[PDB]
RNA sequence: GAGCAAACCGGAUUAGAUACCCGGGUAGUCCACGCCCUAAACGAUGCGCGCUAGGUCUCUGGGUCUCCUGGGGGCCGAAGCUAAC
């Protein structure tokens, strides 16, 4: 089988610490990865140099990837996720509508393989939970909603 | 009184009297329902996930699946490797190690040392330099040797765990759910038989629960599938399982 | 003293799934057992049945939830991930028809209080009917 | 109106002290009736009600009483919450 996919940076940061003498720099990158069939995942990891920060989120990316169930290619259906004081949004739209929405819900969303959804943001419009913000969405996503409220439950 | 089981060995009892002034308390004795350590609740309850943990150990078993047990509790330690080698498996006695499967990839590096170290006192380089790092290099082999005395079989990450008391070797438990690894253990009342993959409800403590539920975990295994061979074992002469072999001193 | 009879039981049904109990009891009331009526024959709970406690009427209900799952955090998905009350008293919320709620694009019901009994989006969409929109459950 | 003590009187320290220190001293602090009404009047967290693990210490009533059931005070903590604490 094949374990690779599409990688994007979406912004990264200097974050300087202090000691006596001066300061010290430590790198961010906050990269997502996807195939753009259904699976993405959002990575951050830090670095005394940039390159190994991607790297390194390259890493983290793929370890925390969430096959996305796409229809056509929008959500199934809506979803609102509250982060730290961010609140993705999103709504499904029929085809032709485009992604719409904002520089990090789109690197997700359109590696997800998306195309076609409308975006609700309201708080700390913050490039890192808006991150994670607009995956715990597409982990609420349902898939077998249908088979939950319906089937028998042995061993739980 | 000691039925067949406690064994004449000149156990003097002098400093054992009961002098201690134990004549103090009256309520000394707080009696609940744990005079023994035999507990079974429920059973249609317990008797029932029984059934199912033991009906797994056999499936890793036969499936050719690995099963590293952990223990942490002098309540239990060396309890855990006569129940291992006896079981061709890993286990973990002394101490768990953060990452011990979260880190593989690195903790098994230490392994590395260790067979490296273990080589290296079989041939001639022996005494090449000041005794000094020869025991440099023994220090390591021996303390490498107390930790990893046991994760030497593990040449990938194991298909279940068995940790006695997910409560006091739970960073055990963490790491092993956080990998998708079943994780099997004892657990009581106060512990969590939410973590516990394939529960045992026995006796956390107690030597003996131990050495019982533990047992039957290794002998399910042995047993996986079978063969004849029915001239029984012997008695006395149960060396293999390990006891003491070979002292050195 | 309660102030609303209803949306005690949607919450008593809510935190009570929070920490997976079996099932919850519930002050009992035509009503609510006709509430009830519904997150049942829709999956939601496994059921209720009238049960007394000290002597006063109560509702049991069974809650319903899913499989354990693997990984950290094991417990199981919720088969009412949401259930909120939206008429609240003094807020009352009536919908026309062509105001009913369209719910979790589908995944969820909405429990509306037509003048012909207590039924859902659905329903109460093809009856043709509009009333109180009692709560939102997904 | 004993003690204390704004203001104020002297003493001393200070580069200078209408201050910290020291010795006195008035309103005041006290009581009565009347007035003022403010406050870090703080748990800095309105009131009532229903629901959601525990453990530990403690005050107070009932109890088949070192255990369970009610009211109140603290501690630690499930889920959950919170920008974090
Ligand atoms: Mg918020
Ligand atoms: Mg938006
Ligand atoms: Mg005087
Ligand atoms: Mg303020
Ligand atoms: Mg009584
Ligand atoms: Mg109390
Ligand atoms: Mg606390
Ligand atoms: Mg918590």
């Amino acid at each position: 089988p094949e374990t690779d996919f599409e990688e994007k940076m979406i912004l990264i940061r200097r974050t300087a610490r202090m000691q006596a003498g001066g300061r010290r720099f430590r790198f961010g990158a906050l990269v997502v990865v996807g195939d753009r069939q259904g699976r993405v995942g959002l990575g951050f990891g830090k670095a005394p140099e940039v390159p190994l920060a991607v790297q390194k989120a390259g890493y983290y990316a793929r370890r925390n990837m969430v096959e996305v169930p796409l229809q056509n290619g929008t959500i199934p259906h809506e979803i609102e996720v509250e982060f730290g004081a961010s609140k993705i949004v999103l709504k499904p739209a029929a085809p032709g509508t485009g992604v719409i929405a904002g520089a990090v819900p789109r690197a997700i969303l359109e590696l997800a393989g998306v195309t076609d959804i409308l975006t609700k943001e309201l708080g700390s419009r913050n490039p890192i939970n808006i991150a994670y913000a607009t995956m715990e969405a597409l982990r609420q996503l349902r898939t077998k909603a249908d088979v939950e409220r319906l089937r028998k439950g042995e061993a739980h | 009184p000691v039925e067949i089981t406690v064994k004449e060995l000149l156990e003097a009892g002098v400093h054992f009297g009961h002098e201690r002034k134990r004549w103090n308390p009256k309520f000394a004795r707080y009696i609940y329902a744990e005079r023994n350590g035999i507990h079974i609740i429920d059973l249609q309850k317990t008797m029932e996930e029984l059934e199912r943990t033991f009906r797994f150990i056999e499936d890793l078993a036969m499936r050719g699946g690995t099963i590293l047990f952990v223990g942490t509790k002098k309540q239990a330690q060396d309890i855990v490797r006569m129940e291992a080698e006896r079981a061709g498996m890993p286990y973990v006695n002394q101490r768990w190690l953060g990452g011990m499967l979260t880190n593989f990839k690195t903790i098994s590096q230490r392994v590395h040392r260790l067979e490296e170290l273990e080589a290296l006192f079989a041939s001639p380089e022996i005494e090449e330099r000041p005794k000094k790092e020869q025991v440099r290099l023994k220090h390591e082999l021996e303390r490498l040797q107390k930790y990893l005395s046991g994760f030497r079989l593990l040449k990938r990450l194991p298909d279940a765990i068995f940790v006695v008391d997910p409560t006091k070797e739970a960073i055990a438990v963490r790491e092993a759910r956080k990998l998708f690894i079943p994780v099997i253990a004892l657990a009581d009342t106060d512990s969590d038989p939410d973590l516990v993959d394939y529960i045992i409800p026995g006796n956390d403590d107690a030597i003996r629960s131990i050495q019982l539920i533990l047992s039957r975990a290794v002998d399910l295994i042995i047993q996986a599938r079978g063969g004849v061979v029915e001239p029984s074992p012997s008695y006395a002469l149960v060396q293999e399982a390990e006891a003491t072999e070979t002292p050195e001193g | 003293m309660l102030t609303d009879p209803i949306a005690d039981m949607l919450t008593r049904i809510r935190n009570a799934t929070r920490v997976y109990k079996e099932s919850t009891e519930v002050p009992a009331s035509r009503f609510k057992e006709e509430i009830l009526k519904i997150l049942a024959r829709e999956g939601f709970i496994k059921g209720y049945e009238r049960v007394e406690v000290d002597g006063k009427p109560y509702l049991r209900i069974h809650l319903k939830y899913g499989p354990r799952r693997q990984g950290p955090d094991p417990r199981p998905e919720q088969v009412i991930k949401h259930i909120r009350r939206i008429s609240r008293p003094g807020r009352r919320v009536y919908v026309g028809v062509k105001e009913i709620p369209r719910v979790r694009r589908g995944l969820g019901i909405a429990i509306l209080s037509t003048p012909k009994g207590v039924l859902t989006d659905r329903e109460a969409r093809k009856l043709g009917v509009g009333g109180e929109l009692i709560c939102e459950v997904w």
